[PDB]
């Protein structure tokens, strides 16, 4: 099977430049023409760059279009993206992508991708999150299910990984995918349900980890 | 340099059902259109070519047909694996994709059940407040969240979250998270969000009184 | 030139 692995993707300033690799197997690679394709969730797919067999043709779409240079080493069966001057825009995932390998037909498109990797473009400073308890007010609760969670606010750069109990809680949880706060800084929330009637016999800690700060914290949530 | 129009931008199927995409070009461009399927996480991976070559490996159910500038997808007896995101991308001139369809479970009306948190003490002291509100396992995914402090609206200091349709259920979940200074926070007593959703009579509205 | 032409090898060479 063919195979595409993209690295060197991660956390780079405005203006500045990174460069990324693709190294692949399971075909000749030196035979094959081959892509840089991006995703966003807001953009959706966006061509980025090709470049023939042998290296001597290149095209690039027109916002990267000077700022971004496609280069290839078949001695080591690896594609390149280098990019400079970096700009919002140019956050995304970056997938390396085989052009279509056929010769049924004369004009050509592309047909394996990679696994992608990030390319965040940002300004802020590696930070932990401030881990806060969820709970609903007492007074008001109803129904027989309760609800809880622990809010993971003001951390960069994504992931965070969360648990509940050590992973002895699994069903009924839900942890949503971060938001981009205002400030450039991400926050989630993880919550679960659980019968209202637990609460009094069953200790709940949600377990936040953040490898890039090298961060923990487990937080107990009290009924209010 | 060739604009792909994709409709619809979600559909939602049951297992068994026949579902068609359709695509657009904004220029002519022959047969020269893919079809890509992509799960949350991985990587596209080539259905149909050429506008109708079904790629090896690709079930039958899958088929593509149109030239020129009107191209449909179409999914016969569509299959759990097939819930997905698929996009056309045309090759005439350098290559460009369509924006999308989301092709997800459909399944009866659930009403969520809507939860309201005030902020902890905790970050209170730090100077912020965030109030979360959560609406929990309910479908179709269209919701509606608005904000209301002390009964006046609130705009623009709430984000929401989605998850991910669930597996088993087939539900989705949904935060809507308001934030605050600390002393816009202690200005006002109610905090209270409305949610309106197709498996709701009315809008519903939970709320808490600060300090109750 | 045309980049959409075939950027792999010659499939005749």
């Amino acid at each position: 099977q063919v195979q595409l692995v993209e690295s060197g993707g991660g956390v780079v300033q405005p203006g500045r430049s990174l460069r990324l690799s693709c190294v692949a197997s399971g075909f000749t690679f030196s035979n094959a023409g081959m892509h840089w394709v991006r995703q966003t969730p807001g953009k959706g797919l966006e061509w980025v760059a090709i470049i023939w067999y042998d290296g001597s043709i290149k095209y690039y779409g027109e916002s990267v279009k000077g700022r971004f240079t496609i280069s290839r080493d078949n001695s080591k069966n690896t594609l390149y993206l280098e990019m400079s001057s970096l700009r919002a825009e140019d956050t995304a995932v970056y997938f390396c992508v085989r052009a279509y390998s056929g010769s049924l037909y004369d004009k050509y498109g592309m047909d394996v991708w990679g696994q992608g990797t990030t390319v965040i473009v940002s300004s802020a400073s590696t930070k932990g999150p401030s881990v806060f308890p969820l709970a609903p007010s007492s007074k008001s609760t109803s129904g027989g299910t309760a609800a809880l969670g622990c809010l993971v606010k003001d951390y960069f750069p994504e992931p965070v990984t969360v648990s509940w109990n050590s992973g002895a809680l699994t069903s009924g949880v839900h942890t949503f995918p971060a938001v981009l706060q205002s400030s450039g800084l991400y926050s989630l929330s993880s919550v679960v349900t659980v019968p209202s009637s637990s609460l009094g016999t069953q200790t709940y800690i949600c377990n936040v980890n953040h490898k890039p700060s090298n961060t923990k914290v487990d937080k107990k949530v009290e009924p209010k | 340099d060739i604009q792909m129009t994709q409709s619809p931008s979600t559909l939602s199927a049951s297992v068994g059902d026949r579902v068609t995409i359709s695509c657009r070009a904004s220029q002519t461009i022959s047969t020269w259109l893919a079809w890509f399927q992509q799960k949350p996480g991985k990587a596209p991976k080539l259905l149909i070519y050429a506008a109708s070559s079904l790629q090896s490996g690709v079930p039958s159910r899958f088929s593509g047909s149109g030239s020129g500038t009107d191209f449909t997808l179409t999914i016969s007896n569509l299959q759990p694996d097939d819930f997905a995101t698929y996009y056309c991308q045309q090759f005439n001139s350098y290559w460009t994709f369509g924006q999308g369809t989301k092709v997800e479970i459909k399944r009866t009306v659930a009403a969520p059940s809507v939860f309201i948190f005030p902020p902890s003490d905790e970050q209170l002291k730090s100077g912020t407040a965030s109030v979360v509100c959560l609406l929990n396992n309910f479908y179709p995914r269209e919701a509606k969240v608005q904000w209301k402090v002390d009964n006046a609206l609130q705009s623009g200091n709430s984000q929401e979250s989605v998850t991910e349709q669930d597996s088993k259920d087939s539900t989705y979940s949904l935060s809507s998270t308001l934030t605050l200074s600390k002393a816009d926070y202690e200005k006002h007593k109610v905090y209270a969000c409305e949610v309106t959703h197709q498996g709701l009579s009315s809008p519903v509205t939970k709320s808490f009184n600060r300090g109750e | 030139p045309d980049p959409n032409a075939n950027p792999n090898v010659d499939p005749n060479a």
